[PDB]
């Protein structure tokens, strides 16, 4: 997956939306599925119906949230033609804001997820333009 | 000897999963441990005859000691716990949590 | 900060002792007898033993 | 509890990390590791209470499936290197098995599940010997090994180990627990220093332990079991409030205290390697540590909570617990930040 | 309980201390068979402004002629 | 990160080459906050075990301040030594590596050219 | 080790037998005694990184050594190849290979 | 007879998977026993006789002391073994059917990897000293009473503590 | 503290210092029935440590100059302002009892201390075990609420298993008329100001629950008026009494050792009687605490650590 999560990078912005909403729509799930198993483990449902509708529901909720952000993102990016811009992904995340506030039925989560998921996004865009290193391996 | 070890391995890996997984019973749990005692003898004993590491052959000796003193200290935990509830049964150890 | 899954949480005791119920004691009941070497034929001894 | 069991399990206590220090062999790092662990749960079920069982059998499976990873990686690199030391060579699936199996040695996250747990219904002694002495032996084996673990990897779990030590912290309000999530904090930045520079790591331990200890101590004077129990100190100890106060913001890392020194020179060294984002995140945690610091001490400082009857005899009667070893680590611990260059190496 | 005290460490820790310091001095000794230094008559060493008033006025109260020269040399 | 240096002495507190540092002069700012630090150590111990904070103890306070000056110089010797090891290393690296360091000619202010950005 | 006491006072209590060719009992060499003896040698005295780099002849026969990675896909491809040769018909086992030969002491 | 070494590591197998799917502590023992036999055969077909009967005397003694123990507290009114549940017989098959995909995979995609069929038994003895006395594996635990004088006085500690550890904590 | 580990081991052995006459005897009764006499009357012709009832001044008078401290530094709770008004609002009864219950356990703590230290045995009045009678007897005539029951419940339930309960216990049986007419040729008003049903819940308290519990675990001793009023008999039957049952028999050097410590630290005797559960009776507030604090800090002798206080004629302050 580390070749399919590189091939996201692989095209300029605003080019394959279709690809790039899918690809992000994919990390959304992987994103929910373990924080799903991790909410399963921690706190058992009464039955084994209504854990994986849990698992279900958080998979659902997660890849909507990485589905719209890519989505938004991409068309945001090709109608406004500027590629290389962070108000794009900031646009994107709060629509993944707006989604994770209608699965949770409360507007001051859809807010907060709208500025916290705007705010990352637009810090990844920086980071992915400018070069930021997440993880740095030791040089001193 | 490949393929031994591989599956030797696969052994740790499935002990280290029923340790994981737990059931209700902590001697089952303990027996679990005792199952990774096994491989972890096994991998130390077949590499040393391998390798003919005549000064490596203290290394099953010294972990059986340590993994069977494991195994007393761990019985007699046991035995407290029974002491305490009746049973061995881990979810009557659950109210630590306040 | 109280929420509808830990709302049911005691504060820990004081010196960390808890109070549990006095567990039953589970003495095996034997029935030495009465056809047995020992128990001279008719002889049913009830016995209430621990180990 | 006689002085013969009282001498062996001391002295074995003593004996297993300065085995796992002074070893060169995994072999017997790993078997120092194992003495500490069968001489410190005699201690933990040493007042035979049920939480004291709980915590003894939480601890020793825990610490035995962490044991039983370290001794699968050892063996797995003497079958692949010929020899008892990872040199320079072995296989990174190998060092994960270390690390994971170290991390969930030490309790920090997602391995902390049980730290708070063991820590809770142990007397304070033991939760000091255990959160002080306990996680160097650990962190020997991890500083013998450093330019060879993978960076991805330990900044993850230093990372989550400071936003779950800290959302703890905040939430809990036993004062074991409490000190649980700050010791998870802790190793969460000793964890992100490790591999950049162990020197960093051992300060930082040595100033969590030097504050540590004191503050134990002063939870020793009266069992202060409970916020409330450290509430009402002004009535039962009214010459340790500002102390108190002191190693709790030296704890917070507030200039010009001592503690704000380890994460000051951390966060200095984690720019030298350019990792801006992650040292911005655990310096936010490490803000919201010393929120749950600062409420502890308006409960217990600040503010003066209402105290009781029988706090007229506790004044009455006169107590000699505060030992020699107390001031001295409280004073290093507050006001040796000007010795900032000697302290780093 | 302060005279039982006292009497258990006179006991076992007094007496084995001057126990191990006389058997280090005992073996040592026996090892040394110390090189009696050259004689170097140094203007600072063996000052004899007066006699002393006992014997010849030359030999010091705790003399050993072994160890200890006269400001002219060993007696040897 | 010093540790791995040839000629490294296994666990010893002040080698012989330490010897040719100076040593610190016994009346600087750091050994006498280390007396002060053992001053506020003993009066705090006053205070907590309920005594005078300066009348009592007057033996406890001067052991406290004579054992702080004493750790704190041999500290200050140790580090002093580790440094001035940090800089000797440092140093022989540059003149073992001069290719690596090359000296950059700095140019002055009448051909380099700065913009210039008006604030108005 | 993290602390040198063991370095400090000069004694062994386990860096005699960290690795093949230290004290074997009765002079009986481990497997591959010579291979990581040169490995040893190589990297003593550069660092562990020099190590890594410089002496990658000498680990590579060390690993190839022990492992026997290289060497069993040699006799795996002597095998496949053999046995392919056999469905075809296009060769024949030698007697001394297939149990009839003239022994020697 | 080349396969032999590998029947019995899958043998190994298959008992551990039964101990770690956990029947009733009894039953665990048994299979527990199995597999240390089984772990002694395969030590002996390495090599020296000492150390795996050395380990298959130890864990009958342990697992003795074991089953002692799940007859005493570790027991209830219907013990559960394999063969009770559904489930535990499913995950059994499961487990068997899967170590046969598993080693078939193995076999075709990796070729020679950790497992060769065609190199089966044939890289089971490496090298051995056709002419040579002193090479069994007990003279290196025997000169672990003379070359390994550290391991002996932790392994003797550890024991000697551990006495006085299990004293303290069954004190009671 | 002289006595510790290193003490132990160098040799205090408890057991050795240990003899035929180190009992711990707890002489109880009614409100005013022979107890006083009693109990230092066995004391004196058994060689044996009399200590009376532990009253509210207890503390006051064992420790520091040893006078009776004012009111509001001893608990500011008043025996004869219960007699007065038992059901006042302010919360007076609650108060005196637990202070009176935490009283007796520092008394039972010096009581056990002496004991393991001298080997002098120890005559105690009305001990922590025969406390909760006043308790329900408060209860059940309804001065006190259920709220302060299970605060005292609590503490003695904290408090209790840490020592051993008495070798002997005597009991005099006097019933309510008698302890009426008793209490009328005193002459205290305040102790006249009782009532029978005060005094019936405190008997029936004792014969439905003291005595029982005692029963099964050390040697109840129950005498009547004319059985007691002489105290030769009950001296004779203690020498010759076989104690055979409770947790003394399987008690030992070092189970002592800790027992002693425990009882030695005061600290650690009266924690548990300081738990913070907030309750309205119990519960002062800070600026009460602090004004009575400080005026117990400026009361002579109280200011610093006992030894140090230059005002009371303590010497070397400077070289100590
Ligand atoms: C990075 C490396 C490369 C990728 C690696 C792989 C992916 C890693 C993803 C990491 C982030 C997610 C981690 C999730 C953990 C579990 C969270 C959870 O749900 O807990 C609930 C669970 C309790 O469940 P419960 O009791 O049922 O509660 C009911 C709810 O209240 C019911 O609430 P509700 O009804 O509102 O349900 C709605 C639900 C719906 O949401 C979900 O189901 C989860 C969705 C999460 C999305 C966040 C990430 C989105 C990324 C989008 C990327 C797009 C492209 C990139 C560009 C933009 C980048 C920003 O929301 C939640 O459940 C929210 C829970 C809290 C989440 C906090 C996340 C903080 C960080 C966010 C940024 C990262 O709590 C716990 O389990 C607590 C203990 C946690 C232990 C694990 C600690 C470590 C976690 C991180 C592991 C990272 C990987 C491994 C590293 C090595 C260590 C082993
Ligand atoms: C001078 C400053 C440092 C003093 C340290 C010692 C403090 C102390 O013991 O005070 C008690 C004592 C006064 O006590 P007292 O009234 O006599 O009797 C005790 C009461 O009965 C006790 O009454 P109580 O216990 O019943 O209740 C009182 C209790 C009730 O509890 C409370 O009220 C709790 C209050 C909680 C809120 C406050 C928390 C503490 C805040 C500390 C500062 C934090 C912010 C500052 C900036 C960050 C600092 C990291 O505590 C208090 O009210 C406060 C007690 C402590 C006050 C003094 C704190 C000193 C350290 C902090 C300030 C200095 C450093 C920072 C500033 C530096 C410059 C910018 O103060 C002194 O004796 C001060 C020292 C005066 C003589 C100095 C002589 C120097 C000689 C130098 C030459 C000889 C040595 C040469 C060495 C080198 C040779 C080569
Ligand atoms: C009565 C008390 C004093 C008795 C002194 C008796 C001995 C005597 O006569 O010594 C003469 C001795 C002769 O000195 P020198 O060899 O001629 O060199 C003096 C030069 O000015 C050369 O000295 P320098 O100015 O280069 O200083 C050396 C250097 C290295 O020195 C130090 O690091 C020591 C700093 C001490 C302050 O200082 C610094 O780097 C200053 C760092 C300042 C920022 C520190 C930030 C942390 C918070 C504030 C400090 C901590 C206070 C307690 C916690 C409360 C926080 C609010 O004078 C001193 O030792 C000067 C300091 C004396 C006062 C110490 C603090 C009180
Ligand atoms: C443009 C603004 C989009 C805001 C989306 C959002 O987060 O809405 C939150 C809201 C919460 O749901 P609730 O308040 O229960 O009302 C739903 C009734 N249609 O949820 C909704 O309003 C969901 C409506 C359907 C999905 C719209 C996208
Ligand atoms: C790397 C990425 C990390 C992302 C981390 C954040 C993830 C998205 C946000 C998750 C919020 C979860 C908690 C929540 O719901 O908070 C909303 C809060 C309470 O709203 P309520 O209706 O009570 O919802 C029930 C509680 N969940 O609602 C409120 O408090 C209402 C607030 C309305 C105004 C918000 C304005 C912006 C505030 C932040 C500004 C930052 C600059
Ligand atoms: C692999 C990781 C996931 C495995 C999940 C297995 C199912 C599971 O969650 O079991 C939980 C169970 C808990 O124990 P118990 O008390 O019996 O629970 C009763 C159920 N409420 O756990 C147990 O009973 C413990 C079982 C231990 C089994 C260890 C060996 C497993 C071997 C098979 C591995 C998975 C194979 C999957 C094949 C898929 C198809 C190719
Ligand atoms: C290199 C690493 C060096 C070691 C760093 C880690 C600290 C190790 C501490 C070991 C001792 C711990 C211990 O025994 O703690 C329990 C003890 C209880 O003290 P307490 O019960 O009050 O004693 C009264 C009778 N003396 O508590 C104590 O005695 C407190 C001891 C605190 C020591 C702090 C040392 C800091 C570093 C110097
Ligand atoms: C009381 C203290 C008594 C100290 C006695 C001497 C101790 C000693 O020899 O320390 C040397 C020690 C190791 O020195 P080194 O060979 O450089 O090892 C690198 C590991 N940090 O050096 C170090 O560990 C350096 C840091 C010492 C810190 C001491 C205070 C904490
Ligand atoms: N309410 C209450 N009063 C108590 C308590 N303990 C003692 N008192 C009171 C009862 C008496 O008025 C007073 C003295 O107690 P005594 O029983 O010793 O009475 P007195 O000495 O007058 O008679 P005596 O000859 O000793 O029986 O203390 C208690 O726990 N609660
Ligand atoms: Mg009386």
């Amino acid at each position: 997956v580390k070749r399919f999560f590189e091939s996201y990078h692989e095209v300029p912005d605003g080019t394959q939306c279709h690809r790039k909403t899918y690809i992000t729509t994919a990390l959304g799930g992987i994103c929910g599925i373990i924080g799903s198993a991790y909410s399963v483990s921690l706190n058992p449902a009464d039955s084994t119906l209504e854990a994986v509708a849990r698992v279900g529901r958080y998979t659902f909720t997660a890849a909507a949230i990485g589905a719209m952000f890519g989505l938004t993102t991409c068309v945001s990016a090709q109608v406004r033609e500027k590629p290389d811009d962070p108000l794009n992904y900031f646009i994107g995340g709060c629509a993944g804001g707006l989604t994770l506030g209608a699965r949770t039925h409360s507007y001051g989560t859809a807010a907060m997820g709208c500025v916290y998921m705007g705010t990352a996004a637009a810090l990844f865009k920086i980071g992915k333009l400018e070069g930021w290193e997440l993880f740095p391996t030791p040089k001193v | 000897m490949p393929s031994t070890f591989f599956n030797l391995t696969m052994a740790f890996s499935l002990s280290l999963l029923g340790t994981l997984m737990f059931r209700s019973h902590l001697m089952s749990t303990l027996l679990c441990l005792e199952g990774m005692v096994l491989s972890l003898f096994i991998m130390t004993s077949v590499t040393s005859l391998n390798s003919n590491s005549m000064s490596s052959m203290p290394i099953p000796i010294t972990i059986l000691v340590f993994a069977a003193c494991e195994a007393a200290v761990g019985l007699a935990l046991l035995v407290k716990v029974s002491n305490t509830y009746g049973t061995d049964y881990v979810q009557n150890l659950n109210l630590l949590q306040c | 900060y109280p929420s509808k899954e830990t709302a049911h949480w005691k504060p820990p005791p004081w010196n960390d002792v808890d109070i549990l119920k006095e567990k039953a004691v589970t003495n095996m009941t034997l029935n030495f007898g009465p056809q047995h070497p020992a128990a001279h034929g008719v002889l049913r001894l009830v016995l209430e033993l621990s180990g | 509890m006689n002085p013969i069991t009282l001498a062996i399990i001391y002295f074995t206590i003593f004996l297993g990390p300065v085995i796992t220090m002074s070893s060169t062999n995994l072999m017997l790092m790993w078997v120092g590791l194992e003495f500490s662990l069968l001489a410190i749960i005699p201690m933990l079920i040493n007042k035979k209470n049920p939480r004291s069982t709980e915590a003894a059998t939480k601890y020793f499976v825990t610490q035995a499936t962490a044991s039983m990873i370290i001794l699968l990686a050892i063996v797995l690199n003497y079958k692949q290197l010929g020899t008892w030391m990872f040199q320079q060579q072995t296989n990174g699936l190998i060092l994960n098995m270390t690390l994971m199996a170290l991390s969930m040695k030490l309790g920090l996250a997602p391995f902390h599940f049980w730290l708070p747990e063991v820590t809770q219904g142990i007397p304070l002694h033991m939760g000091l010997i255990l959160l002080t002495w306990q996680k160097i032996a650990p962190l020997s084996i991890l500083i013998q090994i450093y330019p060879l673990l993978n960076s991805t990897i330990i900044l993850m779990l230093a990372i989550t180990s400071i936003f779950m030590g800290a959302w703890g912290g905040l939430n809990q309000t036993q004062m074991r627990k409490i000190m649980a999530y700050s010791s998870i904090a802790h190793m969460g930045w000793m964890l992100a220093i490790l591999p950049y520079n162990p020197s960093l790591t051992l300060l930082n331990l040595m100033i969590y332990i030097i504050l540590t200890a004191p503050m134990f101590m002063a939870l020793m004077l009266n069992n202060s079991m409970t916020i409330n129990s450290i509430s009402l100190l002004w009535n039962k100890t009214p010459a340790m409030l500002t102390m108190i106060s002191l190693m709790l913001l030296s704890l917070g890392g507030l200039p010009p205290l001592t503690g704000f020194l380890p994460k000051w020179i951390i966060i200095t060294e984690l720019m030298k390697n350019n990792c801006l984002i992650m040292a911005t995140l655990m310096a936010m945690m490490a803000l919201l540590n010393l929120f749950f610091y600062t409420r502890l001490i308006y409960s217990t400082s600040l503010t003066m909570f209402p105290t009781n009857n029988n706090s007229k005899m506790m004044t009455h009667q006169t107590k000699t617990k505060p030992n020699l070893m107390f001031s001295t680590l409280a004073i290093m611990s507050t006001m040796t930040l000007p010795l900032a260059p000697q302290l780093i190496t | 309980g302060s005279a039982r005290m006292w009497k258990a460490l006179t006991y076992f820790v007094a007496l084995p201390g001057v126990g191990v310091s006389m058997l280090n001095v005992f073996l040592k000794s026996r090892h040394e068979e110390h090189e009696r230094p050259p004689f170097v008559a140094y203007p600072h060493l063996r000052i004899r402004t007066k006699p002393f008033p006992w014997g010849d006025g030359n030999h010091t109260l705790f003399h050993n002629p072994h160890v200890n020269p006269l400001p002219t040399g060993y007696e040897d | 990160m010093m540790n791995g240096r040839p000629g490294h002495e296994p666990l010893k507190f002040l080698p012989d080459e330490a010897r040719s540092l100076p040593p610190p002069k016994l009346n600087d700012p750091r050994l006498v906050y280390m007396g002060l630090l053992g001053y506020c150590t003993g009066l705090m111990d006053n205070m907590l075990r309920m005594r005078p904070v300066m009348r009592a103890g007057l033996h406890r306070q001067l052991l406290f301040v004579t054992s702080f000056v004493f750790a704190g110089y041999f500290y200050l010797k140790r580090q002093n030594y580790l440094y001035a090891v940090k800089d000797h290393d440092m140093f022989g690296y540059i003149k073992l590596h001069p290719e690596d360091f090359p000296e950059k000619e700095k140019k002055t202010y009448a051909e380099i050219l700065e913009p210039f950005h008006p604030v108005r | 080790p993290f602390l040198d006491i063991q370095k400090k006072l000069g004694i062994s209590l386990d860096r005699h037998f960290m690795f093949l060719s230290a004290e074997q009992p009765y002079k009986n060499a481990a497997r591959c005694h010579a291979f990581e003896k040169e490995w040893i040698e190589c990297a003593h005295g550069i660092g562990g990184t020099r190590a890594k780099k410089e002496c990658k002849i000498e680990f590579d026969d060390f690993e190839e050594c022990l492992l026997r990675y290289k060497t069993m896909r040699r006799m795996h491809d002597i095998k496949k190849q053999r046995e392919k040769l056999m469905k075809e018909g296009k060769y024949t086992p030698p007697p001394h290979h297939s149990g009839r030969e003239e022994p020697r002491p | 007879m080349n396969n032999y070494i590998f029947v019995l590591s899958s043998l190994f197998l298959v008992g551990c998977l039964g101990l770690a799917l956990k029947p009733s502590p009894i039953y665990g023992g048994l299979g527990l026993i199995v597999s240390g036999f089984v772990g002694c055969l395969m030590v002996l077909g390495f090599g020296g006789s000492f150390l795996g009967l050395m380990v298959f005397l130890i864990y009958l003694g342990g697992m003795l002391v074991v089953f002692g123990y799940t007859t005493a507290m570790a027991t209830e009114e219907y013990p559960e073994t394999w063969g009770s549940n559904w489930l535990i017989l499913g995950f059994l098959v499961l487990g068997v059917i899967m170590e046969v995909f598993l080693i078939c995979v193995l076999n075709y995609y990796d070729e020679v990897g950790v497992i060769n069929l065609d190199g089966l038994g044939d890289w089971l003895m490496y090298e051995v000293d056709d002419v040579g006395v002193m090479l069994e594996g007990g003279i290196g635990v025997a000169a672990m009473y003379s070359c390994a004088t550290w391991m002996m006085v932790v392994a003797g500690w550890s024991l000697f503590a551990g006495i006085f550890i299990i004293i303290e904590i069954t004190r009671d | 503290l002289r006595y510790g580990l290193l003490a132990a081991i160098l040799g205090d052995k408890t057991t050795k210092k240990l003899h035929e006459y180190s009992r711990v005897i707890t002489v109880d009764g009614n409100i005013c029935s022979g107890k006083n006499k009693l109990a230092k009357e066995i004391a004196q012709q058994l060689g044996m440590k009399h200590y009376p009832e532990a009253g509210i001044q207890y503390s006051s008078t064992t420790t520091g100059d040893g006078r009776p401290l004012d009111i509001e530094f001893s608990g500011s709770c008043s025996l004869e302002k219960f007699y007065d008004d038992p059901k006042s609002n302010d919360g007076n009864s609650y108060r005196l009892q637990s202070w009176l219950y935490a009283s007796r356990l520092l008394q039972y703590a010096d009581a056990l201390e002496h004991l393991l230290s001298t080997g002098q045995g120890v005559v105690l009045e009305r001990s922590i075990y025969s406390d909760f009678v006043f308790l329900e007897a408060m209860y059940n005539q309804g001065y006190i609420r259920k709220q302060c029951v299970d605060h005292y419940n609590e503490i003695k339930r904290l408090t209790l298993p840490e020592y051993l309960p008495p070798h002997a216990v005597i009991y005099i049986d006097v019933p309510v008329p008698e302890v009426q007419s008793r209490i009328q040729k005193k002459g205290d008003p305040h102790e006249m100001k009782v009532t029978s049903a005060y005094l019936q819940d405190i008997e029936n308290a004792y014969k439905k629950t003291f005595l029982p519990k005692m029963s099964e675990m050390c040697e109840v001793l129950v005498y009547d008026s004319w059985e007691a009023e002489d105290p030769t008999k009950v001296v004779e039957d203690i020498e010759y009494l076989k104690y055979n049952k409770g947790p003394w028999l399987k008690q030992d050097d070092w189970t002592f050792h800790y027992l002693r410590m425990l009882v030695q630290d005061k600290t650690e005797v009266l924690n548990y009687t300081t738990i913070p559960v907030y309750l309205p009776e119990i519960t002062i507030g800070a600026h009460q605490g602090s004004r009575i604090y400080n005026s117990f800090r400026e009361l002579p002798g109280r200011k610093y650590a006992p030894g140090y206080n230059a005002e009371v004629g303590d010497k070397w302050i400077w070289l100590k």
